[PDB]
DNA sequence: GCAGACACTACGAGTACATA
DNA sequence: TTTTTATGTACTCGTAGTGTCTGC
């Protein structure tokens, strides 16, 4: 047993000073701060005149364009970039928007899931876009019992197909949402 | 008249097995059935940028009247190791019956599929004795030229005074043979004929508002109520237009990106109605030059977006 | 049903031709490529019940790869597949059978142009020396009398002009000239002995490998030629 | 031509010093590593008649394992390497011997500064030993007279201080004070009794094993010191 | 007369990159 | 005061399953 009032290493070298790895790769695991990254914050620094400097940061024109995309007033900048800021610099990129947006103290923010696995599993069954997947639930829920062609795709709602739609923790609840049709 | 019986959307169920039983303009008519006359079909292009007119269909009516080994394909799907997989594995190997081989890519003028579509340049040519590339296009300019170099661009033609008078009938009699088959009252036909002359083009949309109409027994009703206009009119087009919500602009701009073309060809036609003339001109000039510079254009998304912004800030709405 | 050694190992075959299977009351079990160029079938000693049809066939056999050889595959009352184990239950979703692109058509194979058998460590040398040569296709034509199997590398090789691999099949009697071209890739046969038949009429044939369990009929690459 | 398995055996060892051969006709064998790091030269049993360059030697024998030991080796027509076997043939593609990275002559190794004889079993434990004391690199020096070998973890050793072997060789009957380093992953030759022959001027070295049929030349390392 | 253990491959993950 | 969209490509790393070789 437990030689009781001897003094007890912590967890690290618990799992460090055996060759059980399984324990030790927990051990790392608790330093892990993925959920502390980081994440932009160069576009508070373009809308507030800021010395972002970003070179190693993660530079998106798609985003970066698509996030000031949502305010009106930013709007003549992202239609020039969008025009011929194709094949133009990051660093240029960024140096364009620093003069180009007019006043900054960034901002707020930038269709369900039960509904869009309908709208997909409809998509890949009849081999149809979006636009026209989207038709043809909203005439199903009209007419001739779309819970019956509900249950006709019962055997095709891989966890591949779930997950790729919303991860997080829903294509769980959403695997077995579907299942009760029959 | 050919049912799959074992289909559940009338869309679906009700599809012309052969050429002649598609509902199409002459030249068109004559057209197709020369193509499988020959026996042997060369690469098609056959695009509309009208919905419902009969892309997908024809495209399979081909394949059918001319007795090929068809692999039916969605462009959104066939991306370019789908191409390298099983549509080359396919195109490369004979078929045990001989037959014609063909490959149907239904819209493929799909924004994303741009380089799997350069794959196909050399693949065509490569596979080109033993099989064949049907390509469904709704915009064709999302073609690239070198695939159109070696495909037949056929273009659905605006159907003559006597095509309208003569395919209305033909759908008519259409029409009798799906609701007798499928159990629907006629309760005489009277707005029958006034439906399918409500959206003429439009064959689909006119066979989807037949659904809707299922659970009902009846075949009569006002169906210019419930949902009319659910292409490019009832979608957010007035309401959020006008009132100026950059929120709901914005968010309104993705559903539609697809399609450029045809988006902005009608944005400019119906608004000429509904706007002063004082905003006519000006709408033309911001409208022009958005689709103007379409190319230019790197996320059509945001084009659109622009053109929402500088249009919903400038039309004195009467 | 009771899945037994031989015929799960025929599945774990089955399905590497197709993700799925649809298989009917009886034990002739039977798919097709969904491009439609390989068609396999196989009379087995293991009788099934009813009819279902399973999409995830490579799942599928995993999960029943923790079931003890008493696996029970019953239907479920509702419908889907029931697995009993000698104390665990697990339950497996069932699919329509228009998921799974079935062969349905099971044809038989016509009057066999020309006829040879290839052994099973013969087809064990093709499929390995393939492996370490890179060999995509193959070609069976005749050499001084008897019949060969050349490989090649379509790739490295446009029209299949230098041999890299000649496997030789015994005589052939009567006097024609041909050259079947088949595609390495979609030719999924297990190891064992094939009488093999080979049919071709004008542009279309096929090549059918008789195994003593299973047969497997593949498709024959457009460039082949031949004088029948 | 056709090669007995002692000589294939030789040939896989070539092929961990360089990943393709160069040998023309003869009985004489030979091949460098591309980083000029490890040499061997051979003369074995069989006799090739034609020069041939081999782009992937590894290769090349992974696939003559698969045909029966008579198989016949030739040129073939088809300018490559042919192997007739009782039924199949491969046809192994000749590369174009630029390609190849061979020694254009046997490298003639000087007098040796320092002559010593490692036993075959006393370099099998060395190798036994370096596998579970993670020794990557070994040095060849006199320890009280004699001449002896010590290994090291060049990773946790670094300056190579701390001994970690020390397979004590022949005796020394010179005055020189040598410390010679040889990087283990450059010991490529296959186990047997070999006469050590060891060579430094300057800032130059390197190291000959005489075999009895096959020899090696092996290079040392930067940081070995002499005072020849 | 096979196990062990190194040796090899495949794959999920994560990463960085260029396009529309 | 916010946190994500598609396709295709190339590379590294980690681990885990599979392959070839060896014992006092
Ligand atoms: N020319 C036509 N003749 C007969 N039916 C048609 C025609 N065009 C469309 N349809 C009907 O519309 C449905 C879908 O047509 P589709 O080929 O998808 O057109 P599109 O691809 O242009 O939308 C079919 O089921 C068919 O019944
Ligand atoms: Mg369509």
């Amino acid at each position: 047993s437990l030689f009781k009032d001897d003094i007890q290493l912590n967890e690290h070298q618990v799992a460090w000073y055996s060759k059980d790895w399984t324990a030790v790769q927990s051990a790392a695991d608790s330093f892990k701060e993925k959920a502390e990254n980081e994440f932009f914050e160069i576009i508070g620094a373009i809308n507030n005149k800021t010395k972002c400097s970003i070179a190693q940061k993660d530079y998106s024109k798609f985003m970066v364009e698509n996030a000031l995309s949502q305010f009106p007033e930013c709007m003549p900048a992202v239609y020039a970039m969008n025009l011929i800021g194709s094949g133009l610099s990051d660093e240029a990129h960024f140096n364009y928007l620093m003069a180009a947006v007019p006043r900054g103290k960034r901002y707020g923010k930038w269709e369900d899931s039960t509904e869009v696995l309908i709208i997909k599993l409809l998509a890949k069954r009849y081999q149809v876009n979006t636009n026209d997947a989207i038709n043809y639930k909203s005439i199903l829920t009209k007419n001739g019992k779309l819970p019956l062609v509900l249950k006709e795709l019962k055997g095709l709602v891989t966890d591949d197909f779930l997950k790729e739609v919303t991860k997080n923790v829903k294509e769980q609840k959403q695997l077995k949402k579907l299942a009760l049709e029959w | 008249i050919t049912v799959n019986e074992k289909e559940h959307i009338l869309e679906q169920k009700y599809r012309p097995s052969t050429i002649d039983e598609c509902i199409l303009p002459a030249f068109d008519k004559e057209t197709f059935k020369s193509i499988t006359s020959k026996g042997k079909i060369p690469h098609i292009i056959l695009h509309s940028p009208s919905p419902g007119t009969g892309k997908t269909t024809v495209a399979k009516a081909l394949c059918h009247d001319v007795n090929a080994d068809m692999m039916f394909v969605n462009g959104s799907d066939c991306k370019i190791d789908f191409v390298r997989g099983p549509l080359t594995n396919f195109a490369s190997a004979a078929s045990f019956d001989g037959r014609q081989k063909v490959i149907v890519i239904d819209e493929f003028c799909r924004s994303g599929l741009a380089e799997s579509q350069r794959h196909l340049r050399s693949f065509m040519e490569a596979y080109s004795s033993n099989c064949s590339i049907i390509i469904t296009a709704n915009n064709i300019d999302g073609i690239i030229k070198p695939l159109q170099s070696r495909c037949r661009v056929i273009t659905f033609g605006q159907p003559t005074d006597e095509d309208k008078i003569e395919m209305m009938k033909q759908m008519i009699r259409r029409l009798t043979e799906i609701c007798k088959h499928e159990g629907i009252a006629i309760a005489d036909m009277k707005v029958v004929a006034a439906l399918v002359k409500k959206n003429f083009p439009d064959f689909r949309k006119t066979i989807g508002e037949l659904d809707s109409y299922s659970s009902k027994g009846v075949l009569d009703a006002g169906i210019l109520s419930l949902v009319t206009n659910d292409r490019g009119a009832i979608d957010d087009v007035l309401e959020s237009l006008k009132n100026k919500d950059v929120k709901q602009l914005r968010a309104l701009a993705p559903k539609y990106a697809a399609d450029y073309s045809w988006f902005v060809g009608k944005l400019a036609e119906e608004i000429y109605s509904r706007v002063t003339p004082q905003s006519i001109i000006r709408m033309y000039e911001i409208v022009g030059e958005n689709n103007q510079y379409h190319g230019i254009a790197a996320n059509t998304e945001l084009h659109l977006a622009y053109l929402f912004i500088q249009l919903a800030c400038e039309m004195q709405w009467k | 049903m009771k899945l037994s050694k031989d015929t799960t190992a025929l599945l774990k075959n089955f399905a590497t031709i197709n993700s799925g299977i649809m298989l009917k009351s009886g034990q002739f079990i039977m798919t097709r490529a969904v491009n439609g160029t390989t068609y396999a079938e196989a009379n087995i000693s293991d009788v099934i019940d009813f009819d279902v049809a399973i999409y995830d066939l490579n799942g599928f056999l995993g999960i029943l790869s923790l079931v003890n050889d008493d696996a029970e595959i019953s239907q479920s009352e509702d419908g889907n597949i029931k697995i009993a184990d000698a104390r665990s239950t697990i339950f497996w979703p069932a699919a329509d059978p228009s998921t799974v692109v079935a062969p349905n058509k099971p044809i038989p194979f016509p009057v066999a142009s020309a006829v040879t058998e290839i052994k099973a460590e013969d087809l064990q040398q093709l499929l390995r020396v393939s492996r370490g040569l890179q060999i995509d296709t193959i070609a069976i034509t005749v050499k001084e009398g008897k019949i060969v199997i050349n490989g090649f590398n379509k790739v490295e090789d446009s029209a299949l002009t230098r041999v890299k691999y000649s496997l030789t099949l015994g005589d052939y009697d009567g006097e024609n000239t041909f050259n079947f071209i088949i595609n390495m890739a979609n030719m999924k046969m297990q190891p064992g002995n094939y009488k093999l038949l080979l049919w071709a009429k004008g542009k279309q044939g096929a090549a059918k490998f008789e195994g003593e369990h299973a047969n497997y009929v593949v498709a024959l690459e457009a460039d082949s030629t031949h004088d029948f």
